[PDB]
């Protein structure tokens, strides 16, 4: 590297081929004097916002506009000013035509001066025609000049061997010009005189001239390919303007602007395309004995020193300039840190490097010096960029094998905090209710109302309603009334009734409702009516006629529901009303209105009917009276729950009212009640950890977001403690996905590290004593702009795949069989293993899998062990030993890779496992359980080839079945006691997936759950 | 006025301009070599030898018989601060009397 | 035949003339994009003949394949170009894939990674090597063999046993030739190696089968006239790119081939001077009897 | 009419305190927010000038200057005498105390 803004040499290039110039034709200046549309002496600048032409750019044909643009008189747009200019440069065109025939002048000189002064004076009006017949040069180029036909000190005077020009107006400003930095840089090059050209024969005269010759502002040269001739810059007291922080003087203008096209022309330099100067920098020769340290043109003639080396920039220039970059980049030249390379600039001579691949110093003769005693340590190849994109990145990190303490992690990470600010928040729950049923059944079981489980105690702690509308306001439905009516009508009409062989209902059973809230932006009424009527549901029949009751309808009437008001029976009704907005928050209030609104719905059902209840708060009182009342004078009845929000509440349906029936409570039912109230309990606890909506963070939390910023300068090896940083904050993270983002922040090129920390990740940071290092390579490799987004709490938008989870499962029934203090074995762990994020911080592990992992070795509180050794062989667990076996996954995979069959890799196995010290085990086997299913598009069937094909993996195993795995196993143990684990329908493991921070699309649960019960394990001790 | 940019184009107009005239033109500085060095020796301290530095522009003699134009340094600073007055004289929200 | 047999890569490799050469050649030729050429060469003799183990074919549809090394700069589709039309089977010579991984340090929608150090990730049945060993690597022959070791070492330790993948190769040496022969050639079931040429350099695309199988396996005769032909034809054509002047250049009849055009004037239907006779000719026997074209204006 | 016809601003200005008439603000709402992005614009680019971000990165300010800085920016009254008191010392208040 950083000579005082950072720049990215790594190598260095330079233009080496080289195109020698033609010179003058009197045919060349008639042809680009006529101004064509293939060329022309103009081309047209614009801005990289309206892309307006703002300013043009001239060259060779015109050069002599050295005049005010008052005496000119030129129009504002620029159609009507190229027109302007191609008429006058017709007239000029005639006249000089006149003057000068093309036959006898096909390919005679001129004078460039004369050429440019010339038409300066036709567009001035400042009579030309003295200077009219000096145009054809004579032998040499520069006697015509010293020998003036008509001396005009108002375009150049002569000096004695030294012509002084006054060199203007290379470019040319347009008045919708206005400063704006996204309008592309002048550089002064369009005022009055920005500087004065001293052309003449030798250098040696022309420092003669300079021993007499003012040298204040400093002097320039080219020393390269002048444009005519030998000659010097000097530079006025005129300075620019546009750069709005920094105002800088002509001579800095004009070197800055050669160095930046020198920096231009060495990425470009590609060894095939010849340029037109082999390098473009100036070299201040007579100033440095004037100025001194630490001034702006002596830090650019540095700047320039190395451009002529041959160095390369760290940011990628832009093919059109503006002043935004520009004085960013004078923001970084005058910054700090005053140099690192060994490179000064002189006076004497100029200097280019021992390992330079410039070869000017053997093209051109004087002024360029070779160097032998300066050496670099650098390479010689080109450099290319990165293509940015506006998305940010992921990024994946690899250990090192040095470490440092976690405390060094926490206060560099506490140096490079960046916590407090706020996320998006997201939805931790998509997608639709979940089938919660169970229907009456007459020879099953019976049971009490005493038996049954209840409402926890702890129901109105201020914590679980913070739980409870944590759930429902993260959420995210549509009309959850209409997800919860469609479930209830779908679940409704599906068995038949012992009395009448047919069905449940009919088409045209003419309903009623209840409780109809009628306000959902519009269809004033539940939003199931008009659906359900068309029979747009396609599991219904359509009813006749609908009536909605209760005291919010829009169509029909308010009747208080609690109180019997007697209507019209029809032969089904549907209450909606909750027994809380008309309660006064007791649950004696709620039981009596649950009583209530049941006797005044038992009494209008039109009898041989149905209906359905909802019941949020059930008591003993309720239960006891519905047992002892309607469950004798009624057919049968259901109970179902869909699951959209964290709520104790479950929907009763009744089927044949008003007949006699010896008809009590069930086992079935029994256990569906305890699993309902269980997988309540199991949620409410996972969503009191989770904290709340609109929160920032500020890691604080065990669950939460993460991101620090730090700054690189280059591809320059970072320092140590932005690596413990980094780190630190993976050791933090703890092997979960993060996104990276490269971008300018206000002038620097910052970095971004963006993840999200969990409880398995402090379980996994507290389990290793030293925090391992990565390497710095695979972030200083990029050099493209990767566009930030904001900070979300929430990655996955679609919700989580099914493989994801029933990997959630398979970790959370490890975690839960697994103890603290224990050594396991996992076989097959995989590329990173979760058995460190599993088990607790103190049971070490002995782990192996054919994968070789890239896991941090050693630096550990309690000791890991990581190898691969072709895991389904002998001989290696007489060395290594363990008390639990943890095989996930890798017995299909290993059966796929040996192509062979479960049976064999079964008894294989389980012969190493009778070598093993292990009384408990676990394994994922793969046997159906249930009749085969064939899920479309995750899991196909296979009868006699057995096979399954997994066609989302793309992968493919056998499977094998229970009775045949019980008799390999009992024919290696006679001791054994296999215990099959029941699917997990109470939702115990949802857990590990929510303190993870990703949404579950519960379809993908359901699939979960299907595929779940075509590959279970078992616990298998050895004794029993 | 050290930064032009501080000056509010549509809210300060002719501060504006005017020191957009200041900054775009006003004398420039030159020089004329006088004496001579070799029988007197120099005099200037602070210069190089035998320069004189003056504070307008010249340009030498064309001719000899001399005769009147105006494409010049300070006819062109005259012309443009009548052109700031009758810029001035125009916009009519500053006087209303006139 | 033998490691060691092998002819390889002139010694005169670096130098500014073959650049120039390669550079010229690089410039001069006209494509849409070059890795969409390849990458369809390659999956068009990738998707050929048939394993000796299985009676069928090498690979079928949906393998859920990975990538590596991807630029993502391609003026849109911020991805390599084959990605879309290979997954909806525009080719119309390959199966087409299930899912599609992209690594490498420059990807817009994967992860970046340092390939050359063994990164575990997900084993895929199909993984495709695009990453080259000069960016990487320092300018060094011994650089370029170590990457291609580490970066074959992980290519070959990810590849879900019993698949496939293929690698790209520019500075192979003998520690190349003769790793890969007592490594990888006893453990794989076949090979395959091809080289599409849209630019003229000395690079491979090497293609496995069958991986981590054992099997007596070693290089052959017809792959060794196939190398030595390929290094042959990379001379000759960097011996043609050498005589050839440069990209963007001015003639003045200096070089031996390029351009002549001269200018005369003709006053009416006149019988025109001796002297102009003798130039047209002096051009014309300066040309050849090659073919001409005329103006008049 | 759903018509933009009064606008609140926050945290980044609040020294408004002067007269409108002194100000000068148009009248339509897309030529005023225009007006406060380019005035916000010149300002942002003088103290950019007079302070660097790369030393300045994470450090404090008094909230009270910045307000007045850009009221006294917009009323055109001599911002530069309060603009080094920009960023704070030790304490929020005892700048202002000692001006
Ligand atoms: C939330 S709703 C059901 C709304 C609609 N069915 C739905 O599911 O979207 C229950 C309604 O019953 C009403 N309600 C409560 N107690 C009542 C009573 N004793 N008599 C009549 N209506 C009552 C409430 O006003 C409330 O609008
Ligand atoms: C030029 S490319 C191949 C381009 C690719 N075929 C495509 O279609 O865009 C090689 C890529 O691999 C990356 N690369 C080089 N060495 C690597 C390594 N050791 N690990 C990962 N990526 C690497 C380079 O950054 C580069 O983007």
């Amino acid at each position: 590297a950083n000579v005082w803004g950072v720049r990215l040499a790594d190598s260095l290039s330079s233009p080496t081929i080289e195109t020698r110039t033609r010179h003058y034709t009197l045919h060349d200046f008639y042809s680009d004097l006529d101004a064509s549309v293939g060329k022309e002496p103009w081309r047209p600048l614009r801005n990289q916002r309206t892309n307006e032409i703002v300013a043009v750019q001239l060259f060779r044909p015109l050069q002599g506009l050295v005049f005010d643009t008052q005496l000119y008189g030129f129009p504002g747009t620029f159609s009507q000013w190229e027109q302007f200019m191609k008429e006058k440069l017709r007239v000029l065109k005639y006249e000089v035509l006149r003057i000068y025939p093309i036959s006898t002048y096909n390919h005679d000189r001129v004078n460039v001066f004369v050429a440019n002064a010339l038409v300066g004076a036709f567009l001035s009006n400042q009579a030309f025609y003295d200077l009219l017949p000096l145009l054809i040069v004579n032998d040499t180029m520069i006697s015509d000049l010293l020998g003036t036909g008509a001396a005009l000190s108002q375009f150049f005077q002569s000096h004695g061997e030294v012509l002084e020009v006054a060199a203007g107006r290379k470019y040319l400003q347009m008045n919708n010009y206005s400063n704006d930095d996204d309008d592309p840089p002048l550089f002064a090059k369009d005022l009055s005189d920005y500087a004065k050209a001293f052309y003449s024969d030798t250098y040696e005269v022309l420092d003669r001239f300079f021993w007499t010759h003012d040298s204040s502002a400093g002097v320039l040269v080219h020393y390269d390919k002048p444009t005519n001739g030998n000659h010097y810059i000097l530079g006025t007291l005129t300075q620019m303007v546009s750069a709005p922080p920094h105002i800088i003087n002509a001579t800095d203008a004009l070197l800055l602007e050669s160095c930046l096209e020198q920096f231009a022309a060495n990425v470009r330099a590609r060894s095939a395309q010849p340029v037109t100067r082999l390098d473009q920098c100036y070299h201040l020769r007579w100033g440095a004995q004037y100025v001194g340290e630490d001034s702006l043109t002596y830090r650019l003639g540095v700047l320039s020193l190395l451009a002529t080396n041959g160095y390369q920039l760290a940011r990628p220039i832009p093919k059109q300039l503006t002043n935004r970059w520009l004085s960013s980049f004078v923001s970084q030249v005058v910054s700090d840190g005053i140099n690192e390379t060994p490179l000064w600039p002189q006076e004497r001579y100029v200097q280019i490097a021992y390992d330079s691949p410039s070869v000017v110093d053997g093209a051109t003769q004087y002024g360029y010096v070779r160097r032998n005693q300066l050496r670099l340590g650098m390479r010689i190849s080109a450099l290319q960029s990165l293509s940015d994109t506006p998305a940010p990145v992921q990024w994946l990190p690899q250990y090192t094998i040095d470490q440092v303490a976690v405390d060094e992690g926490d206060a560099m990470v506490s140096q490079l905090t960046q916590l407090p600010l706020r996320p998006d928040y997201g939805s931790i729950w998509i997608g639709e209710a979940l089938s919660y049923y169970v229907d009456y059944n007459r020879s099953h079981r019976v049971v009490l109302s005493s038996e049954l489980p209840q409402l926890p105690d702890t129901y109105f702690d201020g914590d679980e309603q913070y739980g409870r509308s944590l759930f429902s306001l993260a959420r995210k439905v549509g009309d959850r009334s209409l997800v919860k009516d469609t479930a209830v009508l779908k679940h409704a009409y599906q068995a038949i009734d012992p009395n009448t062989g047919k069905e449940y209902l009919r088409a045209g059973q003419s309903v009623a409702y209840f409780g109809a809230s009628a306000g959902h932006s519009g269809a004033d009424q539940p939003l199931v009516i008009e659906p359900w009527m068309q029979g747009k549901i396609s599991g219904v029949p359509p009813p006749s006629s609908v009536r909605q009751f209760g005291y919010d309808v829009a169509k029909g009437a308010i009747v208080d529901l609690a109180r019997p008001f007697p209507s019209g029976d029809y032969q089904f009704v549907y209450s909606d009303v909750d027994q809380v907005v008309d309660g006064h928050d007791d649950l004696s209030i709620s039981s009596g209105l649950v009583e209530s609104l049941l006797d005044s719905c038992v009494h209008a059902t039109a009898p041989g009917g149905s209906f359905v209840m909802k019941i949020n708060f059930p008591t003993r009182t309720v239960w006891h009276y519905i047992e002892q009342k309607i469950l004798p004078n009624v057919t049968s009845y259901m109970l179902i729950k869909p699951f959209v929000t964290n709520n104790v509440e479950v929907f009763f349906v009744a089927f044949g009212v008003h007949q006699q029936s010896a008809l009590t409570w069930t086992s079935g039912v029994y256990f569906f009640l305890v699993d309902h109230f269980y997988r309540y309990e199991t949620l409410s606890a996972i969503s009191r950890q989770l904290p709340s909506f609109g929160y920032v963070d500020d890691g604080s939390s065990v669950t939460g977001i993460e991101i620090i910023s730090i700054e690189n300068p280059g591809f320059s090896n970072m320092t140590q403690a932005a690596r413990v940083g980094i780190s630190g904050l993976c050791a933090n993270v703890g092997n979960a996905r993060k996104s990276i983002a490269i971008y300018e922040s206000h002038g620097a090129r910052v970095l971004t590290i963006t993840s999200r920390r969990s409880p398995a990740s402090a379980r996994r940071k507290a389990r290793l004593r030293y925090l391992p290092l990565i390497d710095p390579r695979s972030l200083e490799v990029q050099a493209r702009t990767i566009l930030p987004s904001n900070p979300v709490l929430f990655d996955n938008i679609n919700g989580a795949s099914p493989h994801v989870c029933l990997t959630m499962m398979y970790n959370f029934e490890v975690s839960s069989a697994v103890y603290d203090g224990d050594v396991v074995l996992d076989l097959g762990t995989g590329p990173e293993a979760k058995i460190l994020e599993l088990i607790p911080s103190t049971s070490p592990v002995t782990c192996v899998d054919i994968r070789p992992t890239a896991q941090p070795n050693g630096c550990w509180n309690v000791r890991t062990t990581f190898l691969e050794l072709d895991y389904l062989s002998d001989g290696w667990i007489t060395g290594v030993r363990g008390d639990i076996v943890t095989c996930m996954l890798s017995l299909g995979a290993a059966a796929a890779g040996k192509s062979m069959t479960f049976d064999a890799a079964f008894q294989q196995l389980v012969r190493v496992l009778t070598r093993s010290t292990a009384n408990v085990l676990l394994i994922q086997v793969n046997c159906p359980t249930d009749v085969i299913r064939t899920i479309k598009g995750y899991l196909e069937i296979d009868q006699t080839n057995k096979r399954y094909k997994f066609p989302k993996f793309g992968r493919d195993e056998p499977y094998s079945d229970m009775d045949s795995l019980e008799r390999i196993c009992r024919a290696a143990w006679p001791n054994c006691s296999i215990t099959w684990v029941p699917l997990s329908y109470d939702l115990r493991w949802t857990k590990l997936a929510l303190l993870e921070s990703t949404t579950l699309s519960s379809a993908s649960v359901r699939i979960a759950e299907l595929m779940y019960k075509y590959m279970p394990i078992m616990r298998i001790d050895i004794h029993g | 006025f050290m930064n032009i940019q501080l000056i509010s184009p549509i809210d300060a107009p002719i501060l504006r301009q005017w020191a957009e005239i200041i900054h775009r033109y006003w004398p420039n500085p030159s020089q004329i070599r006088y004496g001579t060095p070799n029988v007197f020796g120099s005099a200037n301290l602070f210069t190089p030898p035998e320069v004189l530095l003056l504070p307008i522009d010249h340009q030498p003699a064309n001719v000899t018989t001399p005769t009147l134009d105006f494409t010049n340094e300070l006819t062109n600073w005259r012309a443009r601060v009548c052109e700031l007055m009758k810029n001035l004289v125009d916009n009519q929200r500053y006087q209303p009397g006139w």
